[PDB]
């Protein structure tokens, strides 16, 4: 669970300093650098979204991305939506949003 | 085969996107390779990358490869002088990424949020935003060209300058009178500088305020300026964001007004946030409403009714606050105190700028703040169309993606040191990747004193930006052309020199920016990516295909060492350039590192052979310049090929390709013969005179040389160099044919 090669561990603590025991409490992996690469890292089990529903449109694909448990920062969005547009033959574009709530977006031109 | 360049699949626990280039099987992006982090003020989102190779998520100080050794690049728009591991003026959250062999894909994260990147060696990256939503553009090339197109197509074609923009710039803060504002003209006159624009700082205001002029120094300002343009030169001047609030009511319309339509970023309250910069306590417009662009068209025209200005350099538009949020501080809420704070510049959101919670009209300053400098962009860009009836010329501070469609950029308060000289490359070349060619630095560089020798090599190779001003702070020493000795006077004018006579092929570049997404300055690897030695060289540039550009960018040096591609690069040297003031002629490489000869008169540039380059006569002003007669250089291929084009038009009206109000032609060599192509022949371009033909690599001495089929009047070959010099009395609108054995 905690065999992840030193170059491939995503830092469980980009928030604060970080003790072992508080890093383990995350459900992370504490393994100090040999001499940057952070020391708390996500195992490959640390709590994700699952895709549900996924479905086909003319343009591409949409799905409900679903978190069961929660970060250590407030406020997860624990229910989003996806969207894939295959818009062109050299452009892929998706989004990732909550259905419940408009949040801002950069305004562009189409 | 009718197919997308990609293949998509996904993860189901955990949740990823994995995307695949269909050609080659190659994993581009996979999201699985960590946690899906999506909370009110945390987004996380990382990919595995396909090499250790990546460029862009301006606006840093550093190489243009960027490091993956465990880096945290911060997006998050703050007035710094430029210095390594720190948030500067811009933020771009757009990367290209080389992969193996020499495809690449781009990916654009369109979000104006404060962020962090990080970078890891595996290699990896994860885009960390502290708003907005997740909004992925994945851009499949396969040509790093084909990349930066593709991206542009969706934030924007770069604008097309004027003309006279391309020319020299020259300003200093501290030239405070008109007195020795038309002193500075005089002297770059005498001593036979082209000087196409003529910058005043904030000496012009009273009492440091926008839209006003001091009766002092500066009481015959719009004398001053019209005459400028009597002699054919343009004049240009400083506008900052923040707006004077302290003057009795009544006494100072950009502040008056900009109440009464309520114009301005409020704070919890309702009223005017109020921070300080030059002219003491200030306002800040909110150009996300629409109500303040309509105020700031108005301020602009009417202070051009009195000074006619014919562009505007917006400075201090991070914003810049000289204190920290507000005159009244900043409230305890969530969006001031966030719960992720990017690895920012000062450890808060507030540090050199305005309070995080204050309101505009689209929503917080928390996601907006990056597009502040933008959105001042769009207004100004839309304010001078409206007083000038042409083309705007916009030079901004800070930036977003899409800016180029709008505006240039500068690099801000760059050190007068070598150091800063050689970092100027890869910042250059970093803004042509994201739709901003119009781009430059300080030449001879900003803060400090600047030496001889810098301001020698730093004008050599500021020739070759874009975006060409000398700029000088405060408190420095004089760096203006005509204040250092004769040799490095004669050195300088030589290279404002070979720049003007480059203007035509300069234009005809922005042209192909602006109808195709191209680049202007272009890095070896966008040019040569399937040479993999390419993908590390940022201290060299290319013009478009076929200039390779060489400098010397360290004190004492007189030889550089540069990479040449496989093929044939011609000594520039051995075409003759008409100066109004006072080596192997040929690189055979296989691709390879070559030691140039580089004494401080010099710096070194190669004509790639294949390449046809127009050229126009000399003058101190693109007035001048554009009324003389044009050249070709031709280098030609071993097979004797070669090709190039050109794009004319008035130099500043709006609208002129919508309109056809344009030229363009082509030009072929092949089997001793020179013919042009017309693609597009109106009044513009119709008068243009081709007066001259050189032609690099012609192995033989001819024993005659015609024009349409008779004698020319004169040619020169020289059998040392392979040069064919002809003289012609051409028209570049009609069909000629020039023939030699
Ligand atoms: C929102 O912005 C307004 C300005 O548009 C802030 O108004 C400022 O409010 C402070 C007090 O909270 C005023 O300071 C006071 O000045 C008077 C006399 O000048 C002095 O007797 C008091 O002891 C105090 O220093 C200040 O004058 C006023 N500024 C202006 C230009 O009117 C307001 O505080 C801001 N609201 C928040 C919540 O930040
Ligand atoms: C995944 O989808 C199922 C089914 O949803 C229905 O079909 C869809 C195509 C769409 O048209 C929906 O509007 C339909 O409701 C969801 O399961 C259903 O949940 C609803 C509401 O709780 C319930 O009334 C139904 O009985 C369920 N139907 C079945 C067949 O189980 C499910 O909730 C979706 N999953 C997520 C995580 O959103
Ligand atoms: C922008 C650009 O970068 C330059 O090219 C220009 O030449 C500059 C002038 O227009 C410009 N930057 C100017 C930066 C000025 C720095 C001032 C530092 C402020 C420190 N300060 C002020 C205060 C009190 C408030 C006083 C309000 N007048 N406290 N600390
Ligand atoms: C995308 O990245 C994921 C996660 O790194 C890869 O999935 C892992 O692959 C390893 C090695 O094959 C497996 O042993 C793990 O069980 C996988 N993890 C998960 C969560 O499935 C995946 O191979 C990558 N996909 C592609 C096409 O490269
Ligand atoms: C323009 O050039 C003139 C002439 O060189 C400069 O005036 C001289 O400046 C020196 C200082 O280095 C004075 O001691 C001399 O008295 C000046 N000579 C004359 C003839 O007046 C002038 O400063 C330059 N102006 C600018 C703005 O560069
Ligand atoms: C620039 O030169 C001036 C004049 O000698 C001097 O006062 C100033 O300190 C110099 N600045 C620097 C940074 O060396
Ligand atoms: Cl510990
Ligand atoms: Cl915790
Ligand atoms: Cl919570
Ligand atoms: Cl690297
Ligand atoms: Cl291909
Ligand atoms: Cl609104
Ligand atoms: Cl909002
Ligand atoms: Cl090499
Ligand atoms: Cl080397
Ligand atoms: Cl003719």
């Amino acid at each position: 669970q905690c065999d992840v090669p030193p170059n491939s561990r995503f830092d469980c603590a980009p928030d604060k300093a970080i003790t072992q025991e508080q890093c383990e409490a995350r459900g992370c992996c504490y393994i100090p650098a040999k001499q940057g690469q952070p020391w708390c890292f996500f195992p490959p089990s640390y709590p994700s979204y699952k895709l549900e529903n996924l479905s086909s449109s003319e343009m591409g694909y949409t799905a409900t991305l679903t978190r069961t448990t929660p970060t250590f920062f407030p406020k997860d969005i624990l229910t989003l939506r996806l969207d894939v547009m295959m818009e062109t033959e050299n452009r892929l574009h998706f989004t990732i949003k909550d259905p419940a709530n408009r949040r801002y977006e950069v305004p562009l031109e189409t | 085969a009718p197919s997308p360049l990609y293949s998509v699949e996904f993860s189901e626990e955990p949740f990823g996107v994995i995307v695949h280039r269909q050609l080659d099987g190659r994993v581009l992006l996979n999201t699985t390779v960590a946690p899906l982090f999506f909370a009110d003020q945390f987004l996380q989102l990382s990919t595995s990358l396909p090499s250790q190779y990546i460029t862009g998520l301006a606006e840093h100080l550093s190489p243009l490869m960027l490091s993956t050794s465990w880096t945290r690049i911060t997006l998050w728009n703050r007035d710094l002088a430029p210095t390594p591991g720190a948030n500067l003026y811009g933020s771009h959250p757009f990367y290209l990424a080389l992969e193996d062999g020499g495809s690449a894909h781009g990916v654009f994260l369109l979000n104006s949020n404060a962020m962090d990147v990080v970078l890891q060696p595996s290699p990896a990256l994860s885009w960390r935003s502290t708003g907005g939503i997740l909004d992925v553009y994945i851009f499949l090339g396969p040509e790093p060209k084909s990349v930066v197109q593709q991206y542009l197509d969706v934030v924007g074609y770069p604008f097309m300058p004027p003309y006279w923009g391309l020319g020299f710039h020259l300003c200093r803060w501290g030239y405070s009178s008109t007195a020795i504002t038309r002193q500075v003209v005089e002297n770059m006159t005498r001593a036979h500088f082209p000087l196409d624009v003529q910058w005043n700082d904030l000496d012009y205001m009273d009492s440091r305020r926008d839209f006003t002029f001091n009766k002092d120094g500066f009481r015959d300002f719009p004398a001053m300026v019209q005459e400028l343009h009597q002699g054919g030169r343009r004049y240009m001047m400083i506008v900052d964001p923040a707006i004077s609030s302290s003057g009795p009511a009544g006494s100072y319309r950009p502040y008056d007004e900009g109440l009464r339509r309520g114009v301005f970023i409020t704070n919890e309250t309702g009223q005017p946030l109020i921070g300080k910069v030059w002219p003491g306590s200030t306002a800040f417009p909110d150009f996300t409403n629409p109500t303040a662009l309509a105020w700031w068209e108005d301020m602009v025209a009417e202070f051009h009714d009195q000074v006619p200005f014919d562009g505007m350099w917006i400075d201090m538009n991070e914003p810049s606050n000289f204190i920290r949020g507000s005159e009244d501080g900043c409230p305890n809420n969530e969006l001031e105190n966030p719960p992720y704070v990017p690895g920012v510049v000062g450890g808060t959101l507030q540090a050199a700028t305005i309070c995080a919670s204050s309101h505009q009209f689209l929503s917080t300053h928390y996601n907006l703040h990056n597009l502040y400098g933008l959105t001042e962009a769009i207004a100004s860009h839309r304010a001078l169309v409206k007083a000038r009836g042409t083309r705007p010329f916009v030079i901004s501070r800070s930036t977003f993606a899409g800016h180029g469609r709008y505006a240039g950029h500068w690099t801000g308060d760059v050190w007068s040191s070598w150091e800063q000289l050689a970092s100027s490359v890869p910042e250059i070349l970093q803004f042509n990747l994201l739709g901003v060619p119009l781009v430059g630095a300080d030449v001879c560089g900003f803060l400090g004193n600047t030496s001889e020798e810098l301001c020698v090599r730093w004008t050599q190779l500021g020739a070759f930006y874009p975006f060409m001003r000398n700029h000088n702070s405060l408190l420095s020493l004089p760096q203006e052309p005509y204040s250092f000795s004769e040799p490095a006077q004669q050195a300088m004018r030589k290279a404002l020199t070979l720049r003007y006579a480059l203007l035509p092929h300069l234009y005809t570049l922005f042209h192909q920016a602006h109808v195709a997404g191209e680049t202007v300055a272009r890095p070896l690897f966008l040019e040569f990516p399937k040479d993999s030695s390419t993908w590390t060289v940022d201290h060299q540039l290319l013009w478009g295909e076929a200039l390779l550009i060489t400098p010397v960018l360290q004190a004492g040096k007189a030889e550089v060492t540069g990479y040449f591609p496989l093929g044939t690069w011609y000594d520039l040297q051995t075409v003759p350039i008409e100066a109004l003031g006072s080596r192997e002629p040929a690189i055979h490489s296989e691709g390879q590192w070559v030691t140039l000869p580089a004494p401080l008169d010099t710096i070194n540039v190669h004509l790639r052979a294949g390449y046809i380059i127009p050229l126009q006569g000399p003058g101190l002003t693109t007035t001048e310049s554009r009324q003389q007669p044009m050249a070709l250089a031709v280098a030609l291929t071993k097979g004797g090929e070669a090709r190039g084009e050109l794009f004319w038009d008035d130099g500043e009206s709006l609208e002129v390709l919508e309109r056809g109000a344009y030229t363009q032609v082509i030009f072929l060599a092949r089997n001793n013969t020179i013919v042009n192509e017309l693609v597009r022949v109106t009044s513009e371009g119709a008068g243009l005179q081709l007066q001259k033909v050189t032609v690099l690599g012609v192995a033989t001495a001819p024993q005659q040389v015609l024009s349409n089929g008779v004698p020319v009047s004169n040619f020169t070959y020289s059998p040392d160099t392979k040069v064919l010099d002809i003289c012609v009395s051409l028209l570049m609108g009609e069909q000629f044919l020039v023939s030699w054995c």
